[PDB]
């Protein structure tokens, strides 16, 4: 473990808690893409199947269980408990254009042709584009609430910290995974317009307009 | 092994 990955994991947990607590306390999921929450829960489900085959650490196990529970709970609050405030009419991204090709790519381009590795690869490719329905919803509706932008900031910063972590691991440990890296740069570049707008507008008391 | 999240 290095500080870049630790801050990255804590930034990811921060985003997940900000969203869950925002929906819970306000009793509303207005402005939130239910489709992106489905994709993030599907990322954790396919990535962490190794909970049954590998033990890295108590931290690694606990973080995995917390991410699965918080992702599934967010989906439960949007689609079941506070479904009266779910804006289905503005969450119109067709997720089939993400799942079917990323599924195809994970089967063809992977480190090993075995079910656990193919499923892990699917989680990596899917995560790179999982936020697309949420950004697409914000551009359609025109605005994003401040708490929603804080959620997007900490979520976007998490995989950016992972890129720094991979430079660190490559230099100090000689470890390199091109699939995680390439997907991680794709994941971060999809936040470029949001980052620019968050720093120049949101951090200056202005409207985030995608 | 995959030791990250
Ligand atoms: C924009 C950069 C983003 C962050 C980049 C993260 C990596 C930072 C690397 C620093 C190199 C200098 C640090 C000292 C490591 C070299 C130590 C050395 O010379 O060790 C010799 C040998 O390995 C033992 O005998
Ligand atoms: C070895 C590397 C191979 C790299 C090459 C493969 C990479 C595929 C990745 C993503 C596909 C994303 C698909 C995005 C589809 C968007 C659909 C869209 O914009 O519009 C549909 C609309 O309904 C029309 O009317
Ligand atoms: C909306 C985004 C538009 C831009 C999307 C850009 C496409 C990059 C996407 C995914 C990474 C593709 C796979 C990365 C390459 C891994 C290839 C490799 O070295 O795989 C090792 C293995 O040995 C092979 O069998
Ligand atoms: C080995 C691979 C090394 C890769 C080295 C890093 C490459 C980063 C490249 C460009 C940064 C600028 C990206 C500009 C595109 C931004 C698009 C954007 O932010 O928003 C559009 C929106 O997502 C539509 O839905
Ligand atoms: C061997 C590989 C080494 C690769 C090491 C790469 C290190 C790059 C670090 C951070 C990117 C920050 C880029 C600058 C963007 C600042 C944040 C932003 O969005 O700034 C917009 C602002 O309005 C501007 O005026
Ligand atoms: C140990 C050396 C390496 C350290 C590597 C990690 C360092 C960077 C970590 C986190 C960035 C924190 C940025 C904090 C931005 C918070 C903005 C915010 O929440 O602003 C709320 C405000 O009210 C607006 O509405």
């Amino acid at each position: 473990m290095n500080i870049f990955r630790l801050t990255g994991d804590l930034s990811h947990l921060a985003a997940i808690i900000i969203l869950l607590l925002k929906i819970w306390k306000s009793r509303s999921c207005a402005g939130i893409s239910g489709k992106s929450q489905l994709l993030f829960a599907l990322v954790f489900t396919t990535r962490y199947l190794d909970l049954f085959t590998s033990f890295i650490s108590l931290y690694n196990t606990s973080m995995k269980l917390i991410y699965i529970a918080c992702s599934y709970a967010t989906v439960y609050l949007i689609y079941m408990k506070f479904k009266a405030t779910y804006d289905g009419n503005h969450d119109t991204f067709r997720v089939e254009f993400l799942i079917v090709p990323v599924g195809g790519l994970s089967f063809l381009v992977n480190h090993d042709f075995s079910p656990l590795e193919i499923l892990w690869t699917f989680s990596i490719y899917l995560e790179s584009v999982a936020i697309l329905p949420q950004l697409f919803m914000i551009s359609k509706t025109g605005e994003a609430e401040t708490i929603t932008t804080h959620y997007l900031f900490f979520l976007g910063l998490y995989r950016a910290l992972y890129l720094v972590n991979w430079i660190w691991r490559y230099y100090f440990e000689g470890f390199f995974d091109l699939i995680a890296v390439v997907a991680g740069v794709v994941q971060t570049v999809l936040y470029c317009d949001f980052f620019y707008l968050y720093v120049t507008k949101v951090l200056k008391g202005k409207k985030l307009s995608l | 092994e995959h030791d990250e999240l």
